[PDB]
Parts: structure tokens; C-alpha cells; sequence
């Protein structure tokens, strides 16, 4: 939530979207589409991956310890052994508390941030032929086909054939 | 239309999940993973741990030698599991620093007993008595040896055996408490007793207390446990005139991983490598919410009992 | 600070602002003026507070402990309860230190992020009637009057009527 | 003008304030609030906990009985506070483990005394000393009794007392150490005594040892302080032969949020759920820096003295 | 890695700058060259060098302990301080490893949102005499000198002046 | 050309380093550095603290006056080095709770003993043995006074000593169990010794235990050490008959900075603040990963052996 993409100016998620976590819906002059796009995806899968099986691998192993239970008050020792596990438990539920409190909201930053990369690529590939209208959408000001939004899918968009159709369009 | 439309945007779900941030304590995202875990399975699987099962026994009486726990000879454990369901049922007795022994014996994890002749002369060997019968007949604990006076007096023991090996050996003797000045004096014909156990760096020294106790399986007289530690190179002496429960050999002390655990779960026959006084647990998870006592690779006890973990991005639906 | 817009492109503060935290202040054909935004300085506090109350509730209530003052010198037991206070203190102090010193930074990043998605809103709001000078104000290419900076502040401002004035000002 | 122009900016205020961070050691922002609490108020409220003035006697003399502590005959306690003006003025006495029976009856919180018939037959009762004057006379604690021989002989006690009812009992009982050789003979008429305390599955026995000390409020003598607990279904019996400080009943054991407290701060009618042995402080703060001794829901205690917590932006000035 | 500067749309690092951290470098009309910014990079050295000297001054000064290796077995008190060292212990590798962790992403994150808040600058002081080719550098619409460089180095590029040549270059 | 170019860019090198992240394990950055100090020299600088070389000494032996350890009378120390080539050669001894009395001298820091005249009337002073030589001749413990009868007869000791100044004092006494029920009243006419040592709040008595111990360097009898601490304004008191170990004067106690550690490691001349049983160990570092027992400023035990924080951006090479 600190780029302002999603729950930003992008309204709402898309619930009919399964393939990916983030993709595309164009409109055309011959119908309409969608699409989604793997390589935000997998990122955002590897780092949240990667994360999770950071914390969860196993660090303990005890096999003998102190007596926690007892039938009897005795004095001085059991004192002092209630007063050592309940410092222990104590501290390390605020240990718990707190890795997931810092890595939750990490989390959500990084799934907020692949999304505000996805759209910059994505302006930035659009030179000069499109125009951000505020929600999420461009416009692009020259007339593509099926085959024209898959080039800007796959990484491949030539600008500068639409550039001259696309100035005269839009700035007259 | 001489132009088109371009949409970028991301996924969501109908019901997503709530968890907690640094900022919102409830935030919806897609998908969440739980981290603690808090139910258990309710039996004690026994693999690949090696478990014991002391059904009506304790350790310090499966120690001693009593006549209902003879099946405990040489027992080898990796984790003793002792019942609320335990009694004993011979001569009653006492041990001063019961903890520090209990604990002593449970993480050694052997009860292997190796017997050695000791000569005590002058004196009658095989005490034995009604309360601890052994078969049809008069009894004892079977890894002690009650002395008392042959036929009319009771001479001074004194006694000598040294460690030549290269282990620990663990030594248990006794004091007899009598109830009265007559059967003291019927039994070891001194009027006062009194045992010294020593080793080249430490010495014991105990004396008899006569008096009455509280009825308990029809005797009022008492025995008190100790226990003393031959390191290789050391020596043992023992010297006495009366009251002494003297010792049949030595328990072979090791170090390694074995602990003791009081429960009420039944065995059965699956595989887990944490176990609880509730029973084994799976440890996939990092945190637990179960029991803070527990034996192998287990989760760490915590005072939460739900920690959800998001991984997915945040849920906004239509 | 990761932004770049609090201490970086906007050189300083206003003094003279006590309706919220964020604000506008336009130069016009009919004099000067200002206001403020409620959105950005709701949400700026409404997270401030969720962390500052989360912080704060307490967790501990104890009755009855160990002694920690002691008049003799005694053995053992009184260096292992010693020992204990001081390893507790020790280890409690730390994460005093070290949660004051993540939230922070946290709570100074997100007040420097909500005016840099202000600033990027007001921006994709005026389309391409407006040119960024560079040091947190738009020059606006066509005449307003003092409603129409109100439509900019509410979220209500028609791009495409001011459109072809604004071109044939900024172009030519 | 054809133009216009649109400015964004933030607010400032002339003084702010310094905070640390993950980068820097001293930023200036707009607000910041303070995290520990570093001072106290000066006085003890007595709300809402039960506070127990123990002006100038301590607890165990409170529970044995001293002359000058009669007041506090069944207090009911919630915290007890303990001056330093305190001081003793009856027979002078010991025990051996005092840290462990300080603990054992600040943590129950009563001192509930249920007296109980006991039969000594063929000694005097009711011992008293010129120490500790009750009134116009002589005197002894309350909750004790001295026995001493009767006419010319002293026969040997032996008393049981069972436990019948579905709680704890704690028995005090005492030995008596006299000064000199011919002092034992006179009160006693064995050359030496032994006292032995027993229950079911626990027994103690003590010796009395003859010897002078230093003079305490005109007594070379001495009294050793001991106790016992008796469960449900469990059973008392007493042995002696001389040099016992009977009891005349026993205390009601609970359990509970009780404890003790060294403080020499006056007490007051405010409100407060924190107690130090400075006064009561306030507890809106998570952490704090006055004392590491604290009762009730407290703050933690940190050894730094200032710790701002930033609840607005930076700072920048015109 | 959250902004997408470095790692994202600028392909590798340059091996032969040997000045700074950050830098330009710049193709005229008459050959090319090559420079540093001291700012940025003095930002990013004085904020690392705040955090390591934050981190590693020393808290902790301990004369009297309790022992830690014993040549016997006794019972309880020597398993209460085993069980107390290996608490201790156990919860500090845990504090040792997780600071490292937090402060390596944070120190990542800020080296990456330098060289962002770099871009976006230069990017604002090229009003309209620019374009962005979408790898790193800026193509210039009109003909600069080894001064007109130099000008956009130190922050004292005038754009208005080149306006009028520029838009003729790059929208006819 | 009538245009131009201007490409910005970051820094990289040929080799960078790998370190750990939040979401990574191991991503490539131009450079870091090491956080945790895993190496010793092998040596203990002697700046600037105080270290005391107790090359065939233990601290026990040099606190009573061990023939071969009289170098050590007066010894200031800041930190106590005891070796393992340690050794004892005088008469055999022993200590209940020693771990107690070696943690009370080793924190003191001071073996300043200050003699006392003390008055034994009917008795012989100044006993000596064969298993202690001091010199061509026997021998005894220099802080230690062996009383035996004089003549025919052991009258009952009774001493005082008030404690007029403004510091503690520690006194340090013994008992004698003998070997045989001949050897005890060939020493002191009484067929049973008893020792009490009382100040006005606590008291100490000791019956010596007659038996037969493992010979050691040619005795079978045995002494145990008993201490005694006595505040400004209290008084001591000593009462016998029999068995009596008696001191000669009284130790200085302080406090402050000081502790002991067992370590096998020469000592050089060079400036360290921390030691560790391997040497002195350098504390630029936060963390360590060499031994658990440290004295000075250390560094902290972590169980890692290596982690490096990044001080520089990521590594992208050409
Ligand atoms: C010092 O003081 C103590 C305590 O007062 C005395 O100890 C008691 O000693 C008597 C021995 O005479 C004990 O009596 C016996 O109890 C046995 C167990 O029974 C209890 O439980 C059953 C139910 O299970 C009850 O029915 C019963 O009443 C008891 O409460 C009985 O089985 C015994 O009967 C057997 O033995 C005696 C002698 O062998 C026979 O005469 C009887 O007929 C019967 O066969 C007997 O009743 C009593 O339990 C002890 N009490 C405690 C609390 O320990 C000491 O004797 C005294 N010492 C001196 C020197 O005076
Ligand atoms: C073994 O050794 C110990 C120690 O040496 C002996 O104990 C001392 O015993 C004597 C008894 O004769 C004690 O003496 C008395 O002290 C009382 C308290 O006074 C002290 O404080 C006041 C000021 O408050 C001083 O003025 C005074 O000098 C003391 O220092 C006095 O009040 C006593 O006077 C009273 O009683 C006696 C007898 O009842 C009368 O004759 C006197 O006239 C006077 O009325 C008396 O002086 C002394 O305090 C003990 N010392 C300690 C350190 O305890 C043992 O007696 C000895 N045992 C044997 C068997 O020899
Ligand atoms: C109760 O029981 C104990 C244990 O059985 C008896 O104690 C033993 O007592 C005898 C004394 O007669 C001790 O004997 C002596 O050992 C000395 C040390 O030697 C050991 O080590 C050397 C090698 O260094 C070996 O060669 C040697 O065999 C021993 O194993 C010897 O130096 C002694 O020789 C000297 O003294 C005696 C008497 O002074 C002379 O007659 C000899 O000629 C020689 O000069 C002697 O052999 C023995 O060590 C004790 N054992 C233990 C384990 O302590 C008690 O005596 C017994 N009590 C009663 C009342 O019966
Ligand atoms: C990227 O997507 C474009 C979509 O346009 C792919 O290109 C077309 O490729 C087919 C196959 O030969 C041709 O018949 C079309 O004429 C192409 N159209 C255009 C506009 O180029 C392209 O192959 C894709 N490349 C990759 C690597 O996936
Ligand atoms: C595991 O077993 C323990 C001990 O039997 C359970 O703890 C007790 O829970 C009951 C019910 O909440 C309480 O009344 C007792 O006071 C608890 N005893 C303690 C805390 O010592 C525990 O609930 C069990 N856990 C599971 C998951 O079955
Ligand atoms: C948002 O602000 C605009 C400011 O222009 C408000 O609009 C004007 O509304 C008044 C009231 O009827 C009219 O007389 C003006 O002609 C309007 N001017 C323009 C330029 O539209 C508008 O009402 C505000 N809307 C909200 C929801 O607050
Ligand atoms: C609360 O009371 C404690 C104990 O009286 C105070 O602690 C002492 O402070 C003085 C002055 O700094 C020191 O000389 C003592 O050594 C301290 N005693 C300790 C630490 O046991 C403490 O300062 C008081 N706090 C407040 C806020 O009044
Ligand atoms: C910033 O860089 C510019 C580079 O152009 C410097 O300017 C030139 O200054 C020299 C020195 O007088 C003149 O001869 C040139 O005609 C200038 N060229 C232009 C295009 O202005 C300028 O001095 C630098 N300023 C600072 C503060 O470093
Ligand atoms: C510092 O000294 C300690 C103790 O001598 C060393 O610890 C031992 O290391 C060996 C070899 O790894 C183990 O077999 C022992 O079990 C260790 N003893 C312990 C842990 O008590 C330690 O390795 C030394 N460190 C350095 C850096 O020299
Ligand atoms: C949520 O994550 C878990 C594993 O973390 C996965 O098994 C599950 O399929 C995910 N949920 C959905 C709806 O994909
Ligand atoms: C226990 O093991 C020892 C040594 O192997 C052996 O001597 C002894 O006989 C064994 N016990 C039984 C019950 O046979
Ligand atoms: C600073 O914050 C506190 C509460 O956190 C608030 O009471 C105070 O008014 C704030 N300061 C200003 C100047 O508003
Ligand atoms: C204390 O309480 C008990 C039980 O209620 C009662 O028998 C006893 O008399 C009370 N004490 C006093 C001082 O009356
Ligand atoms: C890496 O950092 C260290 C100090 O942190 C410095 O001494 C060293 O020169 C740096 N490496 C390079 C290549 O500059
Ligand atoms: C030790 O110091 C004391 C007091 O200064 C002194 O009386 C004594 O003689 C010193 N010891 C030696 C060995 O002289």
C-alpha cells in the first residue's frame, strides 16, 4: 500500500482472472480479450515462496530439560524455575508476534509494488502512442489489431511505425 | 473506432482472509497459511524413539528391585513414561533429594545392573520381610542386602572395592529408621548405628533416628536411599555397626539423550518425532499451543492460539 | 524518505497550514487561495493510531516473583537469580529499542508515501492540460477560476472541455 | 494572464521534536510521544488491591505470635508491605530455611488459625519467659506451646493427629536449645532430646545442641523453627523425649495472587493497579524505569530513561 | 528491488566507474564522455554508514557470572542453569539473525530507491526537450554542447530556451 | 547528428558478495562485511586488567595455606586463572557447598588476612602432621589452629570476638573426624566432640563422624571447613570440647569487579578488554562464536559462525 496501486488507483480486482495473479483485458476493434503475464507472477510467487519456507525450517531439538510441573511448594528452586519459564514463554510469544507482524506487511508491499512495475513497463514501452487515462487503463491513440497488443504483451511494441498516425491523432 | 483500450489489473477472490499488519490489525488478503499448531492426536507413537511404558511403576522403584516390577530388570529406554496409575508395594521408604536421583537416573537411560561380590562377615545376608512378599513367602528389594546380627553379635563392617574400569559407577544404599529401643537393639545389638560410605574426595555419614511413623502396610520403621559415584581411578570404603542396607553391585552410568515424562496416553505404532503429554504432535509449524513440556525436534510453546501468515497480495473484490 | 517527496522535491513546509496535514494552495486570475485535503490526512492518522494503539495495550500482570534485592551473600542460588534478572532485563531492553527504532522509520515512510499519491492523483487528474514545473506545482495551460480548482480538489475536473484551449497554449 | 498555477505541500511547526531511527540518531518531526514511564507518585493506593500495613512487625513474628503483633491475629492480605522500622521482642529464635517459609506464606495470603485439641499427657503446659511479657507477666508466643517436665519425670510424647477435610494443613512446631548442661536436666529430665515429625511419605528429626550464644535481650538459649504439611487423607504423628515447642493448631493454606513487598512509602486512598516500592505508578505506557520490583499489571522495566515514539512527518521549516 | 532502478529497467552496471556509485554518461555531437553526482551517492554513504555505526556499538559489560561447565553430575541446580545458558543462548541467535535480515533488505531498498529518485530528477529537468527510451537514457530533441551536459549535471538547465527547436524536432 | 544522449547508471564489480535478505538467501551485493568474531589470538593480555597465574594452586588451597602455595598470602586479583595441573598436598580435607565459598572468595578479590589474638587456656596449640611438611619438618595449614589436650586433660573452649569496625569479616574454621574410636580420646579425653560457632542471628553446629576413609597420601582421617561472616556491630562466639579446627584471624571481604576461570592458556603482554578460556579475544564485533564464559566487554555467544550484513548495492556485471 505504499506505491498506490492496488487498492490505489486500480478500483477493484478481477475475479474471473485464473491463470495468473496479474494480467491484462484489452478492447479492440474486434472484440475483446484478456490475458495475464507470467514473469510478474512468477516473481512475486518466488520471493512470497522463499520467504515462507525461510521462516518455517526447524531450529530446536531438545531432548532433557527442567521439571514444569509440580505437586508439592517446596520454596527457593520452584520459584525460580516458574519464574525462568515464564520469562521464556514470554519472550519468545513476543518474538512470534512480531516476525509476523513485519513480514505480513512486507508482503503486502511487494505484491503492491510488482504491480506499479507492471504498469511503468508498460508506459514505458507506449513512448508516445498512448495516453494514461487514471484508472488503470491506456489509450492508445493509433489502431491496432489482435496482433498488435500481443507485440505489447511479449515485450516487442515498435513505436516509432505508429508514431506519426499516433501524433497527428491525438494532438490534432 | 480508430483507436483501442489497454487494462492492467490483478486478481481476487470471494472470501479471502483476515490478518494483521503492522499498521490494520484486519486486513483481507487472497490467502493465508497457518503457523501454530494447537491440536494433538491423542496416542504416543513409538518411532522412532524408543519408548517404555512403566504401566504401575515408577523409576526408583523399578530402580530398587520391587517384586511387582521385576520386568524392569536391564531396561533400556530412550524416554520413560510414567503413570498416575503407580504404587508401591514393598518395604516403605525414603528418598532425601528424590528429584536430584529421579533425574539422575532418567538421563542416563540404562538400568543395567552389574552385581559384584562383596564379603560381609560375621553378619546374616537376606534380610527379609512380610511387606514385601516375593512369591508366597517373606521378601525384599532385590538389588539391596539387609545385614542383622549373627547369633548374638554384630562387629564392625568394614569393606573396600575399588574402580578399575574406565566408566562411571552409580552405587545405592540405605539406613534402616527402626520403631522402637527394643527391636534395635534385637536386630544390631548396639544401642546407636551409624554408616559411612567414602571415596578419595567425599564421605557420607548417616545415623538411625528411632521413633514411630504412621502405619503404612502394617510397619512403622523406614528406610532411607542414598547413592554415591566412583569415578575410574577412585576407591569406595563403607564402615558401619548397624543399620546399614548394604549394596549388590553398581548401575552402569552413560550420557546421551533420554529424559523421563508423566502422561496418561496409550502407544500406538506411528511415527512422529515430537512428543507431548498429550501425545505426538507434527512439528511442520514453527510454534505450538499445546503443552510446554515436550521431548525431540518440537515447536516452541506460545500463549497465541491462531497466527495467520499471508501469502498473497490483497483482496478486493468487485 | 523513500519516496523522494517530503524533504525532496518539495523544498519546505507550511507553516501557516492548521486545517490538516495535507493541502493545496493555488495562484489564480482572481488572487490566491487555500485549502486542505481530507483524505490523505485521514488515512495518515488513521494508520498512525491503529499502530500507536496497537503498541500500547498490555500484555503482563504478575503477583508473585522472585526476590531481587538481597541483604547477605549467600551462594549459588543467589548468583542463578541474579543471573536470571539481568539476562531478562537485558533481553527485554533490546526489543524496547529495536521495536521504537523499526516503527519509526515505518510510520516517517508512510507520511512521506501519502504525499507523493497525492501528488501522483492530482497529476493523472489533469490529463494533458498541465505541465509539471518541477518543484511541486502544475502550470495549467488553460484559464480557471476560482471553481474551477474546486473541481480539481473534489474530484470532478472535465479534462476534455479545456482540452484543444490548452493545447494550442502549451504547443504553440 | 492566459494561466494558472496549482502547489502542493505539507505542514510544519516551528519546534519539533527529536527522534532516532534505523538510518539516523536525532530527525526532527512534527509530534512525538513518550513510551517510558520514569516517575512515581510517592504514596501506595489501597485500591482496588487489599494492602496490609505491617507497621512494625514482620511476617513470620505475625505468625508465630509476637506480644506487639496480636493485631494481626487472621489478617486477610492481598499484598503484604514490610518496613524497615520492624524489630522482635520476644524469645529470641531461627529457622533454617526462612527464605523458603517467607515465600511459602506471603504467596497464601491467610493467616487463618485453626486451634486443635491435642493430649499431652504427664508434662506442664504452658511454658512462659521473662522475654516476652504479655501484659504485667510473663509470656510466649501465641501460637506455641512449651512443655517441660512435670513434678520430677518426663515420659515420651507420642501424639497423632489425622486430616480428614479437603485441604492443606500447616503445622509450626519448634526445638528448644538451651545454654548450658544443668539448664537441659532441670526441664527436662533426659541428658538429650530428639523431636521427630512424621507424616505418610515424609519424616524429620531434630537434636538439640547444647552451647552458649551471645546474650539477646537477656537469653543465651535459642529456638529452631520448623513446619510441616499434612494433604488430604494423610496423617501427623509427633515423637519426642524433650526440647519441644508443641503446636496448638494449624493454618489454612490457599492459593492464589498474594505476595510481599520491602517499602517504607506511606499509604493513600487513590486508585492504581501497579504497586513499586517507590509508591504506584501509572500504567499507560508499555515500558518503564523506576523499579525492577513490581506488583499487580505493571510495565516492564528498561534500563534506558527516554524513548520517543513518532506519531507525525519531518520537519522541515520555512 | 521495490522501485524496479536497479535490477529492473537499467540492464547492468558499469564496471568503469571508478568515481562514484552513481553516475552519467552522455553521447554528443562531438564524442562522449563520462561523470559522477556526488550527492546521491553521499546520500546513500552517510545513510549505510548511520545504520553500521548504529548497530555495532557495544552494550553489554559482565564481571561476575554463574559457571557454565561442570565436571560432575549433581541434580537440579546444575540442570536449571544448563537449561537458563541454553535460553539465553537460543534466544539471542535469534535476535542476531533476524537484524541482519531486516537491515540487508533495507540497505537493498534504499541503494535501489537512490538511483530512482536519480532518474525521476534528471526526468523533471528535461521538461519537453526529452524522451525517455525506456533503458536509461534520455533522448534529447535538441543539439547540446559538451556545456549543455554540464548544465543538466549541476542543476541549472534552462528548458524554455530550446523549446521551440525541440518540439519542432520531435512532434514534426 | 542534431540530437544527443544522456544515460545514467550505477557502480559494479567483478566478485561481490553473498548475503541473506528477508525474501532471498543468498543475493550477490558489492560488498560486505562480518559481523561475528570466531577467532582467539591464544594468549590472556595482562592489560589492562589485573590476572593472577594460579600455576599449581586452586583458590581453596591458597586461601588456607597450602605449604607449597604460600607465595599467594596477600594476593590482590582482578580475574583468577586456575589451572588443571592443580594439585593438593597437605592434609586431606573437605568442604560442604565449596562451589558457595569458591564463588564468595573468587568475587571478593582479596586474600588479605588479618590476624587475631585469640586466648585457648588447657589446651596445646599449634598441631602439625607428616602429610604437610613446611620445610625439613611437619607440618599444618598456616591459617588454621589444631588444638589437642594438654596434658590429661580438654576443657570446654568458650571464646568471643566483637566486630568494632565498619567492614565484614570472614572467618574460616574446621573439624576433625577421626579414623578410629582410640585416636579420638588420645586426642581429646571426650568420647564425642561437638563444635558451635553463633553470632546474634545465626548459629552452626558440627559433630564430628568417626570412621575409616580411603587412605590418602597416607591418612585416613579427614578435615571439613565451615566459614562464618560477621557485619559491623555483631559479635562471635565459639564454644567446644572437643574436635576444633580452630582460625587465626579473619578475612577482609569486599566488593566489586572480580571473578575466576578455568583456563589453560599462557599470558603475554599485550592490551585486550575481553577474555575468553581459548585468549583475549577482539570486541570490534557484536557477536561471537568462540566460548560461552567471558569476562570484560564482550562480544555475545551466538550459535552461527558467520553473518555478513551488506554495506554496499546489488551486483549486476556486465
Ligand atoms: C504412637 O502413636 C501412633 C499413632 O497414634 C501409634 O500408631 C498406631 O498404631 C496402631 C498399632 O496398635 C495401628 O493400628 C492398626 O491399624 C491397622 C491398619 O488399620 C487402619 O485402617 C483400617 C481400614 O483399612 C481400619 O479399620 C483400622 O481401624 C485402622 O484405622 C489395623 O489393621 C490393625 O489391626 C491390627 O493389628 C493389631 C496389632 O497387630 C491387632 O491388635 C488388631 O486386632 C489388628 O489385627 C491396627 O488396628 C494404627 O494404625 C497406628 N496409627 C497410625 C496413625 O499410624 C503408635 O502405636 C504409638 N506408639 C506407641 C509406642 O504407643
Ligand atoms: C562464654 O563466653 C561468652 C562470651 O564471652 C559469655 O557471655 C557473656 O556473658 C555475660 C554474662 O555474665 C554477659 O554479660 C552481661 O551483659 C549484659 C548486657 O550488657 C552489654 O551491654 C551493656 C550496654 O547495653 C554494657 O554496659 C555491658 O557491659 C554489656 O557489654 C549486662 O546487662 C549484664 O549485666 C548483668 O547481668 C549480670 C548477671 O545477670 C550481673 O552480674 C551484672 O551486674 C548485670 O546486672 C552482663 O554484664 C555478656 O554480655 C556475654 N557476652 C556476649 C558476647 O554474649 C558466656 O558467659 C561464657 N560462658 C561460660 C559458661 O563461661
Ligand atoms: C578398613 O578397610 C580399608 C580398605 O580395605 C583399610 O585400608 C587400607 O589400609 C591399609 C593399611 O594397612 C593401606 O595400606 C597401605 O597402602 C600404602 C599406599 O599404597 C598403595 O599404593 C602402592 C603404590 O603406590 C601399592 O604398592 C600398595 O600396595 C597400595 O595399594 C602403602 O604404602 C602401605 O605400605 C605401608 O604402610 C604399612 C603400615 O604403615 C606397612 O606395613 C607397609 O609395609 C608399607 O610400609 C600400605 O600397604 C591401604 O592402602 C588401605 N586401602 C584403601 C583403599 O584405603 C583399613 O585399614 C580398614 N580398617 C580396619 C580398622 O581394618
Ligand atoms: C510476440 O508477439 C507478436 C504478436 O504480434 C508475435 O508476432 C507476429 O508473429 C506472427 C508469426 O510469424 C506473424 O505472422 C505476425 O505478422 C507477427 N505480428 C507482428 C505485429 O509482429 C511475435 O512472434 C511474438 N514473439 C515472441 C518471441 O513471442
Ligand atoms: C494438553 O494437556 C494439558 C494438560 O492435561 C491441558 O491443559 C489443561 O487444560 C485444562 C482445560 O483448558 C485446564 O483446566 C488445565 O488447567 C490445563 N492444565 C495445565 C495448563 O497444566 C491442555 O489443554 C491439553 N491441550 C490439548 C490441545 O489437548
Ligand atoms: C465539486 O466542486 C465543484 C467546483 O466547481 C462544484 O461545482 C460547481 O457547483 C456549483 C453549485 O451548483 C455550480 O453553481 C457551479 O457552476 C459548479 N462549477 C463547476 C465548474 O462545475 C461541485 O458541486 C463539487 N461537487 C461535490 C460533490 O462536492
Ligand atoms: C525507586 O527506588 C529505588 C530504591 O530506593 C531507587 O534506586 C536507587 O537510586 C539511588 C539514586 O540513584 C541509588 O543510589 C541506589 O543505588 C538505587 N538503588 C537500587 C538501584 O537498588 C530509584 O532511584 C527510585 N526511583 C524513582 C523514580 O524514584
Ligand atoms: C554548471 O554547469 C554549467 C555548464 O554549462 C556552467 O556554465 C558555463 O559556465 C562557463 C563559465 O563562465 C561559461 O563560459 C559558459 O558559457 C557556461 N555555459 C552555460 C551553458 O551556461 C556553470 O558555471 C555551472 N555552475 C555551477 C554552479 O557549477
Ligand atoms: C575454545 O575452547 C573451547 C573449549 O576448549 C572449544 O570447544 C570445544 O571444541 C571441540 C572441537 O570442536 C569440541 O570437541 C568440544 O566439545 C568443545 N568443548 C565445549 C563446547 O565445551 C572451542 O572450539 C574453542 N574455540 C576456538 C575458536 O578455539
Ligand atoms: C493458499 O496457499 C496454500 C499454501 O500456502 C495453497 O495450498 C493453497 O492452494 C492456496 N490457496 C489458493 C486458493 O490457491
Ligand atoms: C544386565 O546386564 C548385565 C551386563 O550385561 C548382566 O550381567 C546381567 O545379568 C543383566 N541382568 C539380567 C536380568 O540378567
Ligand atoms: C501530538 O500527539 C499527541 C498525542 O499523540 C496530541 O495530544 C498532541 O496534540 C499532538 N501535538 C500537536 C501539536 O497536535
Ligand atoms: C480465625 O478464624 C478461625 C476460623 O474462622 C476462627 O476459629 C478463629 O477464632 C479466628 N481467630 C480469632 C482471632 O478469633
Ligand atoms: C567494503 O567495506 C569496507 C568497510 O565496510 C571497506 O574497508 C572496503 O574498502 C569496502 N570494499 C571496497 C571494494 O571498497
Ligand atoms: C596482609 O595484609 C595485612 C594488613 O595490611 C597485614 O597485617 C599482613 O601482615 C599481610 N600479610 C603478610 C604476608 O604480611
Amino acid at each position: 500500500g505504499l506505491f498506490g496501486a492496488i487498492a490505489g488507483f486500480i478500483e477493484n480486482g478481477w475475479e474471473g482472472m485464473i491463470d495468473g495473479w496479474y494480467g491484462f483485458r484489452h478492447q479492440n476493434s474486434e472484440g475483446t480479450g484478456q490475458a495475464a503475464d507470467l514473469k510478474s507472477t512468477q516473481a512475486a510467487i518466488d520471493q512470497i515462496n522463499g520467504k515462507l519456507n525461510r521462516v518455517i525450517e526447524k531450529t530446536n531439538e531438545k531432548f532433557h530439560q527442567i521439571e514444569k510441573e509440580f505437586s508439592e511448594v517446596e520454596g527457593r528452586i520452584q520459584d525460580l524455575e516458574k519464574y525462568v519459564e515464564d520469562t521464556k514463554i514470554d519472550l519468545w510469544s513476543y518474538n512470534a508476534e512480531l516476525l509476523v507482524a513485519l513480514e505480513n506487511q512486507h508482503t503486502i508491499d511487494l505484491t503492491d509494488s510488482e504491480m506499479n512495475k507492471l504498469f511503468e513497463k508498460t508506459r514505458r514501452q507506449l513512448r508516445e502512442n498512448a495516453e494514461e487515462m487514471g484508472n488503470g487503463c491506456f489509450k492508445i491513440y493509433h489502431k491496432c489489431d489482435n496482433a498488435c497488443i500481443e507485440s505489447i504483451r511479449n515485450g516487442t511494441y515498435d513505436h516509432d511505425v505508429y508514431r506519426d498516425e499516433a501524433l497527428n491523432n491525438r494532438f490534432q | 473506432n480508430s483507436t483501442a483500450t489497454l487494462c492492467l489489473g490483478h486478481h481476487a477472490v470471494p472470501n479471502g482472509t483476515l490478518v494483521k499488519t503492522i499498521t490494520d490489525d484486519q486486513i483481507e488478503v487472497t490467502n493465508a497459511t497457518e503457523l501454530v499448531q494447537s491440536s494433538s492426536t491423542g496416542k504416543i507413537c513409538n518411532n522412532p524413539h524408543r519408548i517404555l511404558d512403566g504401566i504401575d511403576c515408577t523409576l526408583i522403584d523399578a530402580l530398587l528391585g520391587d517384586p511387582h516390577c521385576d520386568v524392569f530388570q536391564n531396561e533400556t529406554w530412550d524416554l520413560f513414561v510414567e503413570r498416575s496409575k503407580a504404587f508401591s508395594n514393598c518395604y516403605p521408604y525414603d528418598v532425601p533429594d528424590y528429584a536430584s536421583l529421579r533425574s539422575l537416573v532418567a538421563s542416563s537411560g540404562t538400568l543395567e545392573f552389574i552385581t559384584e561380590g562383596f564379603t560381609w562377615t560375621g553378619v546374616t545376608q537376606n534380610g527379609g520381610s512380610n511387606a514385601c512378599k516375593r512369591g508366597p513367602g517373606s521378601g525384599f528389594f532385590s538389588r539391596l542386602n539387609w545385614l542383622t546380627k549373627s547369633g548374638s553379635t554384630y562387629p564392625v563392617l568394614n569393606v573396600t572395592m575399588p574402580n578399575n574400569d574406565n566408566f562411571d559407577k552409580l552405587y545405592i544404599w540405605g539406613i534402616h529408621h527402626p520403631s522402637t529401643n527394643q527391636e534395635q537393639t534385637s536386630l544390631y545389638v548396639q544401642a546407636s548405628g551409624r554408616v559411612t560410605v567414602s571415596t578419595r574426595r567425599s564421605q557420607q555419614t548417616i545415623i538411625p533416628n528411632i521413633g514411630s511413623r504412621p502405619w503404612v502396610r502394617g510397619l512403622s520403621s523406614r528406610i532411607s536411599i542414598y547413592w554415591t559415584i566412583v569415578k575410574p581411578g577412585d576407591v569406595l570404603v563403607i564402615n558401619s555397626n548397624g543399620n546399614l542396607i548394604a549394596p549388590r553391585g553398581y548401575f552402569k552410568m552413560r550420557t546421551g539423550k533420554s529424559s523421563i515424562m508423566r502422561s496418561d496416553a496409550p502407544i500406538d505404532t506411528c511415527i512422529s518425532e515430537c512428543i507431548t503429554p498429550n501425545g505426538s504432535i507434527p512439528n511442520d509449524k514453527p510454534f505450538q499451543n499445546v503443552n510446554k513440556i515436550t521431548y525431540g525436534a518440537c515447536p516452541k510453546y506460545v500463549k497465541q492460539n491462531t497466527l495467520k501468515l499471508a501469502t498473497g497480495m490483497r483482496n478486493v473484490p468487485e
